[PDB]
């Protein structure tokens, strides 16, 4: 499942009118799950505060660098409500 | 409103964003004036200038109430409101009943607008119907007997103070539905902003050219709805 | 002159209004509370 | 009825004539019909118990004093509608 | 007489204290049945444990790099169900 | 800064309430509970 | 057109001997323009102080993460004078 | 700009209209910044 | 008409993360043309 200790932020800007870049450690030293599992729908629901209302640190268009235990890929957030879904960058 | 989130240790903080908006009140000017010719000083048993100064101040005061009423009644009310709309209790097929009081109180409680001073403005017909409600007049529901007293004027119910607005030539409380539906409003104090540039100014001067005293009074104010979440409207049939 | 209406000003008030919201802490003391705790987990022993 | 009594109080309030001393003059038939109103005779609603007293004559309700005019050979309280409709009056003290 | 008071907020009935939770962006009281059934809860005090390490900390700092003031407040606590036997849930229709 | 400090304090207070609510609502409720379940009053066809 | 409120830094380092990473928000919550429109020549001219002399925050080789209203891609700054032109990364 | 005119004695004054208009300046924020690493504190005679 | 809210502000800070001092000056100003009647432009050849 999602582990907040393996979620970090790449973008340094605090400007909230633009997007953010995240990096996730799903490798053997992190969550130890495949890229497909991490990219499944609703995986990042635990990272949001109220996913039903789309309230949380993730925004639509945010770029996530997913480091799975088998490969790595760039992904982009499309929806934050009622679920958090990502797609290939 | 802010919001609290979680983050990993030593990770950069990611604030939850707080929205902002603005409310604009437009200032208007009104005048209440009268003349008192000097030839009437010795011909009257009353003091014309003193009476006119009192009547002009009441005219200004009545307009000040009208400005507040127009702003409150002019807001947008919906039975399924969003954050920019006040709550509406539809007329249905009844008058001002105890059920509509509960529903109006529900909206204030739900939207966190039930703290501080809350006022219910009603007109004479609304009071007449509310005097038939058992929960307001029976001494086993409330610790007062308004039927032995000034009625709903000044009464406190569920922490809200009732104010009865008389029929004013300035307009009073508006109606709807072709004059068959009355409107009553539940207002949290912070929900409406009233800018008062000049509450009651004036000048009483002797005009030598017209050989008269000019009692001239004026006011300068405007109102705006700040937070519709603290506004509720109740609709009732004037003839239930 | 009535042209003075062309240079009328606007005033912005310094007192801000926060939208009607809950201040929280409504359930303070409603449950068995342990204050000043330390550690990642607090254990409550239970007997059947 | 109680509805008519509430409407009369509504008119005084609506026309800003509901402050100070107010008097209600009614005839005997009006008192008889008004004695059926629960809100006038029940201790739930009013402090006084008019059924242990002179009834509506001299009672105070909503700040208004009631006076019952008996039949008078001078005319008393006038009627209307061919003698089938009674007339009762609510008077602010300063109005007369 | 709760109608001369804050209603059900703070009322005591059958020895139980009532708290009315308003609408909250954080979620507030959860709903069920597709948002048509509300959920209310009865809690014995000993049935739930609340461990509080820091009620309200904070710090306000000037960040020259971002040319901004960072207002930062935090809390640190957790909760658990000691005994489910002291928990009751009531389900009701939001529009009966 | 002063308004943000006031708003952030209320946000923390609302989270404290939400922690209690989430824990209470997170239990398993049944109309025929066992020792590890809370009791449930079913909705039926009425309000509160 | 270009809006400065939609541009934010990504690289945290202040080392001026290496390139910087930027992110642009052209999605529905930002400029609401396609990736092709944003990647057109001279679009980021308003970001520079004096584009005629190549004086501005952007340098040659800086990586820009462009989020259009239809897709997202990595782009690299090729020139800063007399126009700011980018190409895919 | 006003103007002085003439009138008959004991006649009402007739002012010459004075116009009004407004000009709005938009405020901009500019930053000039630099970094000075602590590695160069002891290596420079110039105070960076 | 030149309106400067801040002619020359600034702040010099120690940044521990970057192990360097940040010298950060700023300004806040804007300008507008109040009366175009007071402006004249003279055009000339750079190489006559």
């Amino acid at each position: 499942a999602f582990g907040i200790n393996y979620m970090g932020r790449v973008s340094t800007s605090a400007n909230n009118d633009t997007q953010k870049v995240w990096i996730y450690n799903g490798t053997a030293t992190g969550s130890n799950e495949t890229v497909a599992t991490i990219a499944a729908s609703g995986y990042f629901n635990a990272f949001m505060v109220n996913v039903a209302l789309g309230k949380g640190p993730l925004g639509v268009g945010d770029l996530i660098i997913i480091n799975g235990n088998d490969a790595s890929a760039f992904y982009t957030v499309q929806t934050i409500t009622p679920n958090v879904t990502v797609s290939v960058f | 409103e802010g919001m609290a989130n979680q983050k990993a240790p030593q990770d950069d903080i990611t604030p939850m964003n707080v929205s902002n908006r603005d409310a604009e009140a437009v200032i208007e000017d009104w005048y209440a004036s009268e003349y008192a010719d000097r030839s009437f000083q010795n011909k009257l048993a009353v003091n014309a200038v003193e009476e006119y100064a009192k009547l002009c101040a009441w005219a200004i005061g009545r307009r000040a109430d009208q400005i507040n009423i127009d702003t409150i009644a002019g807001a947008t009310y919906s039975a399924t409101p969003n954050d920019q709309q006040g709550a509406l209790v539809p007329v249905g097929t009844t008058g001002f009943t105890f059920e509509k009081l509960r529903q109006a109180h529900r909206w204030l409680r739900q939207r966190s607008a039930n703290r501080g001073k809350r006022t219910v403005i009603i007109d004479a017909i609304a009071e007449e119907q509310l005097l038939n409600v058992e929960q307001l007049t029976n001494s086993f529901y409330v610790n007062q007997k308004i039927l032995d007293n000034d009625g709903l004027h000044g009464m406190t119910f569920l922490g809200m103070n009732f104010i009865v607005i008389p029929s004013m030539q300035e307009g009073g409380l508006p109606t709807t539905g072709g004059g068959t539906v009355g409107r009553a409003f539940f207002i949290n104090e912070m929900a409406v902003g009233y800018a008062q540039s000049e509450r009651l100014g004036g000048d009483i001067s002797w005009e030598n050219i017209k050989t008269s005293y000019l009692i001239n009074m004026w006011m300068e104010a405007g109102a705006v709805v700040i937070d519709p979440k603290g506004l509720v409207e109740v609709d009732y049939l004037l003839e239930p | 002159s009535l042209a003075l209406s062309q240079i009328e000003i606007q005033q912005f008030l310094s007192e801000a209004h926060a939208e009607f919201q809950s201040e929280g802490f409504l359930l303070q003391g409603a449950v068995r509370t342990k204050s000043g705790t330390k550690g990642s987990i607090v254990h409550f022993p239970v007997f059947g």
